[PDB]
RNA sequence: CACCCCCGUGCCCAUAGCACUGUGGAACCACCCCACCCCAUGCCGAACUGGGUCGUGAAACACAGCAGCGCCAAUGAUACUCGGACCGCAGGGUCCCGGAAAAGUCGGUCAGCGCGGGGGUU
RNA sequence: UCCCAAAAUGUAACGGAGGCGCCCAAAGGUCACCUCAAGACGGUUGGAAAUCGUCUGUAGAGCGCAAAGGUAGAAGGUGGCUUGACUGCGAGACUGACACGUCGAGCAGGGAGGAAACUCGGGCUUAGUGAACCGGUGGUACCGUGUGGAAGGGCCAUCG
């Protein structure tokens, strides 16, 4: 249950990896796909869906991922850690991954 | 041969050698590998540059300075605040 | 008297009364002035003394209970192990501890039943009254 | 096959009986649980398939065998052995088996008068009690093994037993008068 | 950190919690809606998961009230005690010097502090 | 293993209690998912418990065993795929008079799981053991009595 977020969130070994974390809010249709800094209580990049959804709501998949990947290079970011909230990595979120995995 | 018993009941020899506890403390310099805690379960859980062996042994990953964080029992952590 | 379920054996140590008020349950009490080990039989001896004196009714509060097990020397030796499970049960009494308290009896009636029970005890005692309301 | 007949007749009537602020604050039927607590005295490998196959014809669902809680008590009690048969019904499949009850189940019962109305599950729920097996539309003695029964639970979104009592009857349910 | 609010995510993980009570819907979020597939239920789209509105804000959530319960908790005093020095045949006890509780009482609390994105001051 | 053991470690007695001399081809690796005991009220064989349902619920359960520590953000419970229950090595510590014993990051060859970060050199840990000597077996081609082989030995592995 609420145990699934804390589960993946705990297995996201913060500073040992060195990398930055990539959060996602696909529980609703306003996916928040954020780049969050480990040490500092800071959020660096991020790409939503509320600000022009492009007709699509669940199909906006790659759109938010592409938006993010592009916003990452604008800051420099190349090393990442993806955190599938409670979302069983398959559809909506599996696309956002490849969308960013090919956009940098 | 008797109809009574094998080993005689009501004893009191038996005990075992045993060790344990904290090895390195808050404000000590550590080299990498240095064991800082010997324990049973997870009295103290690992932190920054602190590993955990098969037998819950807490050891240094990288050289520096031992730091203890006491959040309130159970939430106990040993960390290394790298000197450089 | 004895306890229903347990461990079998114990130890020994002493220092001033931990949990003994003054006026709980009863109107008049009997307090220890010396430390001791109250044998099951000494309490029973005190109870019967008081019960007889206060013929009918039943208003005796025995605030002490024998829970400590004591041991014994079979007849000789030392060339064996730890001993005698079933010797006697005891209540570790320290000065201040209310051992007994009475109700529905006069100052004079109580004065005596405690004066009698005192003669059966292995320590010096003092008879008391009310004005202790600590925590309830 | 019953959906709108739950709405149109029951749904507005409850706001016209009581008076809810919203169409959502009106009690609803959460789920229907069918349980076959056999075994104990019926410890057979043959009896396992028996009720399970019989249940597959009535609910149109494959039933689950709820194993024992590894309770090895004084009497005939042991490890996780097959002791109960469960099947859950919600939404589409729920109303298929609920309609089948009020029409063929409930009236076509030998020694029938009505079901227990008295305060059931205090927090707005119902737990129906069946005492035979030869009282169902797709169950006959021709293609079986022996004689038995079953137990059925009705889970509802009702806040109280008072609001639960109305919903069950207005849907079509017998109450002993 | 112009200011209000919301969705994410932190440090802090009960002075942050529960209960009771009230406000918020079509911005956001929630149920809801249908599902033949992707994918999924040792049975059941309950949950995961897909396509999407409407309908509602019921439930959930967020926010606000409140000191009934939790939680936090003094000052004083005592227990105990390092060191100094004694009493008693003993169980056991005392004095001087610092250290110092636990429980209880007074009382304090329905937190505080970041980063990003979304929507408002008609 | 706990207590004695005097809040570090250690500490004796024919002192107080209690276990071990194995087990698991998954009860290992990894990736997924799941969340307990109990009680109240309501119901088929039933009815003290059982299989079902809602309401309370740091855990009062479980962890192959003894107990202690630990633990639900799982070490508990379920499944897919697997063989790291790897070979060559060990920075640096723990612990012991020794001889033993413990933990271990990191490097190479090869792999397993996962999209991936990563994790994997048995098992939540703390018991399940036995120096050396003589010897059985598979590998190796170091020695091999004038030379070349061979017997015999050595060396890895492993059994008594
Ligand atoms: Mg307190
Ligand atoms: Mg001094
Ligand atoms: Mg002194
Ligand atoms: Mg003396
Ligand atoms: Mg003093």
């Amino acid at each position: 249950r609420r145990k699934l977020r804390t589960r993946r969130k705990v297995r996201t070994t913060t500073a040992a990896s060195g990398r930055l974390r990539l959060s996602v809010y696909r529980s609703s249709k306003h996916i928040y796909a954020q780049i969050i800094d480990d040490s500092r209580g800071q959020t660096l990049a991020a790409a939503s869906s509320a600000a022009l959804k492009s007709g699509n709501k669940t199909d906006t998949a790659a759109a938010v991922g592409k938006a993010l990947a592009a916003a990452a290079a604008e800051k420099g970011i190349k090393q990442v850690v993806f955190d599938r909230g409670s979302y069983k990595y398959h559809g909506r979120v599996k696309a956002l991954a490849d969308a960013a995995r090919e956009g940098g | 041969a008797h109809k009574k018993g094998v080993g005689s009941s009501k004893n009191g020899r038996d005990s075992n050698p045993k060790y344990l506890g904290v090895k390195k403390f808050g404000g000590e310099v550590v080299k990498a590998g240095n064991i800082l805690v010997r324990q049973r379960g997870t009295k103290f859980k690992a932190g920054q540059g602190v590993g955990m062996g098969r037998d819950h042994t807490l050891f240094a990953l990288s050289d520096g300075k031992v730091v203890f964080i006491n959040k309130g029992k159970g939430a106990r952590f040993i960390s290394i605040e790298a000197a450089q | 008297k004895r306890t229903k379920f347990r461990k079998q054996f114990r130890g020994r140590m002493t220092g001033d009364a931990k949990g003994g008020d003054y006026v709980a349950f009863g109107d008049y009490g009997l307090i220890a002035m010396e430390p001791a080990w109250i044998k099951s039989n000494q309490i029973e001896a005190c109870r019967i003394v008081m019960s007889r004196h206060f013929r009918r009714g039943g208003k005796i509060y025995i605030r002490i209970f024998p829970d400590k097990p004591v041991t014994k020397k079979p007849a000789e030796t030392r060339m064996g192990k730890g001993k005698g499970a079933v010797e006697y049960w005891v209540s570790v009494v320290k000065p201040g501890r209310v051992m007994f308290e009475v109700a529905g009896v006069t100052e004079e009636q109580a004065k005596e039943a405690f004066r009698l029970a005192g003669h059966k005890l292995p320590i010096q005692t003092k008879m008391v009254k009310r004005e202790v309301y600590d925590e309830a | 096959q019953l959906k709108t007949k739950y709405n149109d007749q029951v749904r507005p009537a409850l706001m016209q009986q009581f008076g809810y602020s919203s169409v959502m604050a009106v009690p609803r039927i959460e789920k229907i649980v069918v349980n076959e607590g056999l075994g104990s005295s019926k410890e057979d490998s043959k009896a396992i398939d028996k009720a399970a196959k019989e249940l597959a014809l009535i609910t149109l669902q494959k039933p689950i065998i709820t194993k024992a809680k590894k309770s090895i008590s004084n009497f005939k009690l042991r490890q996780g052995m097959p002791v109960g048969i469960k099947v859950t019904l919600r939404g589409e499949r729920m109303y298929v088996f609920l309609e089948k009850l009020i029409n063929i189940g409930l009236p076509r019962i030998r020694d029938f008068r009505g079901i227990n109305p008295n305060a059931f599950d205090g927090r707005g729920n119902y737990n129906l009690g069946i005492k035979e097996q030869l009282i169902f539309p797709e169950i006959t003695y021709d293609m079986v093994d022996k004689t038995r029964g079953m137990d059925i639970t009705i889970v509802t979104t009702a806040k109280t037993d008072e609001e639960a009592r109305a919903l069950l009857q207005s849907m079509g349910l017998p109450f002993r008068k």
